[PDB]
């Protein structure tokens, strides 16, 4: 491991932070000084729910507790492919961050977002107890269960 | 600005605790949003990733560019090689390491201190813990403070419990308690302290001298500020007996005395008071067991004094039989055995300990020129401290005054007959023995109180308002008869006493008569000292001298009456004995002292008085 | 934002196509 942290490949540095993550190394990743790894996340951060999460986590250790509700506030209302649940727990996150001050920023602006994510978090939990509902229904055909899955497990609707 | 760092963010955070903490709710809504965005950092107090090889390898394998987070940086030949330096000498992870020195280079602080950046990284890892530390016990003083608004006043503590205990408000709800992570929290900093002298003492046995007596005092407030956090904690009655059994070993295997023991006294002091004394876990089967298992020790005088602290504030249970159950028990057998461990901890050096204890806490650069020799001439056989700029603090200081005048509440209100016996054996050990110096428990208890009642009106009026409670009791008892370093002892006592107007008079009242000392025997005294040496003097003479002065200064100084009856007074004549004294063969300690009396008696005068002042000048100068 | 139209909508007890 000296011959690997001894390096200046950075093909290679990005081909290993990749391979961290695919093992599940969250140990030894979390635990890079550098900022090399936090801009190589910020690229793909909005690409991959993985990849936003290990960065939402370097952003709330080090106090950037508003940034980190940024990222999962756009995650949830993007339409990459997420499950409800899934956005439940993004927003729920995002609106304990953007409660707590975070230094340089206006507690307007955080207001503002923990405004946002908390009526976002209050339409998803309805939708989710909907989904849970309807897919539990005795009352409801199977043919219609399969459509109502694909509506709602998916980005959040409008009321 | 808004988007801050971690340090700078802790540190305008600190900045707007002392506002609200000095009468200023400007920053009301500011203060909210801050606990917020730091919550993760309230959760762990200290802890540092250990270093892992995954990152070792990997850094210096590609130095070339890092990302952490969401951004990206550059790495250089010269910056991987800080990294790697700061790591070593913190055992800190890389990555962790790595962010400390970006934010060096972005705030561009290598300027504003012109050292090494490598160095750097070392002070702003200290500043995290001391802001992320000191501001936690602002809350808890803060949600204590009764001058401020009962909804502000709860505002901070419902917080604390979830933000630096972990433990959930009442409207909600695997974890680790938070005393366990406190005291590991603590030893890391011993360990750590301990692996930085013997690595910085083999090198030194350079430009980071004052780097490192930096770090140090970073290290031992942060040690003070985690103490006093577990003291808070503990005050709030959750703790248990494994906490406690865990103290006691840490104190048993104590090896040197430092300011980290008396730091920690107050955290015993706590425990006993919520423990032992009947004014917490009130479990009178527990407290039996708890008796066996202090009554191993590398310092004696520790476990005298927590011996007799205990014994003191568990003897309170056996006063009456109605508030609590006595049945199948004896009295007389358990009264003999407290009374014989109370006599070998006084033996052992309790109140010797506690008095090296309270004088060393107190330790002041420079001192009044008027009370020179004042409580300094016991024989103390305790090891000194070695000196080292290690100042203490307020809170602190008031802390262990609190407790030290509730144990001697304590110790007066329930061991009177302890002090009777103590009292007459030293006084027949003096009689059969006058050539030898008898023991100076009273004594040193005596300067141990006065020490407690210093500045504190407050709690000094106690001693004037009941004149029959047992505070006035004692103090009426310890007047009789006795040798000088009591009589020395009780003016010293009185003087420190009269921090105010107020006192000054109830004291001038309660020493002329309305047997105990009276003014009459004094100036007696005084008067046969003058003859005998106009016609050889002892040391305890120019004490009881000194002390006789320096009183007379303190209720001149303090009170009025006192110096518009004695400046007049055809009984007394001080002046002229005063005057009679100072032009004899004496030290210049009580010239001095009478100097200091003249000018108190005549810091308010008139012109008859500075007419008088003038002739009785002239008279003894021609 | 909630805008209710009881007219079109897509019968939830029918199969689609």
């Amino acid at each position: 491991y000296n011959v690997v942290n001894d390096s200046s490949d950075e093909v290679f540095h990005f081909d290993m932070y990749e391979w961290y993550i695919e093992k599940g190394w969250t140990d030894r990743i979390l635990s890079i000084d550098s900022p090399h790894v936090i801009t190589y996340l910020q690229r793909l951060a909005e690409t991959d729910f993985r990849h936003a999460e290990l960065l939402c986590r370097f952003y709330t250790t080090r106090s950037r507790f508003f940034e980190a509700a940024q990222v999962q506030t756009n995650l949830a209302k993007s339409d990459l492919n997420i499950s409800l649940k899934d956005r439940i727990i993004l927003l729920s996150r995002a609106k304990g961050n953007a409660s707590v001050n975070t230094i340089g920023i206006s507690r307007q602006q955080q207001q503002q977002l923990n405004h946002e994510a908390s009526e976002l978090l209050e339409i998803a939990h309805i939708q989710d107890d909907l989904l849970e509902r309807l897919v539990a229904d005795p009352r409801i055909p199977e043919e219609r269960k399969a459509e109502i899955e694909e509506f709602l497990d998916g980005p959040i609707r409008t009321l | 600005m808004t988007d801050l760092r971690k340090l700078e963010a802790l540190q305008a955070l600190h900045a707007e605790l002392v506002a609200v903490r000095q009468h200023r709710f400007e920053g009301l809504q500011v203060l909210e949003t801050l606990l917020e965005e730091q919550t993760d950092a309230f959760k762990a107090l200290i802890a540092k990733p250990a270093r892992d090889t995954k990152d070792r390898e990997a850094l210096g394998k590609e130095p070339k560019k890092l990302k952490i987070g969401e951004e990206e940086y550059s790495l250089n030949e010269d910056f991987v090689n800080d990294c790697l330096k700061l790591a070593d000498e913190l055992d800190l992870n890389e990555k962790e390491s790595a962010r400390i020195l970006i934010d060096c280079d972005a705030e561009g602080d290598v300027e504003t201190q012109s050292r090494p950046l490598w160095e750097c990284g070392v002070i702003r890892f200290h500043q995290e813990r001391k802001y992320l530390l000191d501001c936690m016990r602002l809350i808890l003083e803060i949600a204590a403070d009764e001058d401020i608004d009962a909804g502000l006043q709860e505002s901070f503590g419902v917080a604390a419990e979830d933000k630096i205990f972990g433990i959930p408000p009442p409207w909600e709800r695997q974890v680790k308690k938070f005393i366990p992570r406190c005291m590991e929290a603590m030893k890391g900093v011993r360990s750590m302290l301990q692996c930085m002298a013997d690595k910085a003492n083999a090198r030194n046995m350079l430009d980071n001298q004052e780097t490192l007596d930096f770090s140090r005092l970073s290290l031992v407030e942060q040690h003070e500020c985690l103490a006093s956090i577990l003291h808070a904690a503990v005050q709030r009655h959750h703790a248990t007996i494994a906490d406690f059994q865990d103290f006691i070993k840490i104190l048993r295997k104590w090896d040197k005395y430092d300011h980290f023991l008396i730091h920690l006294i107050p955290v015993l002091a706590a425990y006993i008071t919520e423990f032992g004394s009947p004014e917490g876990m009130g479990d009178l089967q527990q407290a039996r067991r708890l008796n066996d298992f202090i009554c191993s020790w590398a310092l004696p005088v520790l476990g005298a004094a927590v011996r007799a602290w205990w014994i003191a504030e568990h003897n309170g249970f056996y006063l009456d039989d109605t508030v609590q159950d006595l049945r199948g028990i004896n009295l007389d057998e358990e009264d003999e055995q407290r009374t014989k461990q109370f006599l070998d901890a006084l033996k052992e050096g309790a109140f010797d300990f506690i008095l090296s204890v309270a004088a060393d806490c107190k330790a002041q650069e420079w001192q009044d020129p008027s009370q020179l020799g004042a409580r300094q001439w016991l024989q103390r056989k305790i090891p000194s401290l070695p000196s080292e700029p290690f100042p203490f603090s307020h809170f602190l200081q008031h802390s262990l005054m609190v407790h030290l005048e509730g144990f001697v509440d304590a110790t007066i209100s329930n061991l009177p007959d302890v002090l009777r016996k103590l009292r007459t054996e030293e006084d027949e050990q003096r009689q059969l023995r006058p050539n030898h110096e008898q023991d100076m428990d009273l004594e040193r208890f005596l300067i141990i109180i006065s020490y407690a009642y210093e500045g504190r009106p407050d709690a000094a009026m106690s001693f004037w308002e009941d004149p029959d409670s047992n505070l006035a009791g004692f103090l009426q008892w310890a007047s009789r008869r006795a040798s000088t370093p009591l009589v020395s002892a009780f003016c010293e006592m009185l003087r420190c006493l009269a921090d105010n107007e107020e006192c000054a008079t109830a004291a001038h009242n309660f020493l002329l008569d309305e047997q105990s000392l009276t003014w009459s025997q004094i100036f007696k005294e005084l008067e046969y000292f003058t003859t005998k040496v106009c016609s050889e003097i002892e040391p305890e003479s120019a004490l009881m001298l000194e002390c006789y002065l320096r009183l007379i200064a303190k209720l001149a100084t303090e009170s009025e009456i006192a110096r518009k009856r004695l400046i007049m007074d055809e009984d007394f004549n001080l002046v002229d004995t005063i005057l009679k004294l100072s032009v004899g063969v004496i030290p210049h300690r009580l010239r001095a002292c009478i100097f200091y009396v003249l000018k108190a008696l005549m810091i308010r005068k008139t012109h008859e008085e500075l007419d008088a002042m003038w002739r009785w000048v002239e008279a003894w100068m021609t | 934002k909630l805008v209710i139209n009881k007219d079109m909508r897509t019968d939830l007890f029918s199969p689609p196509n």
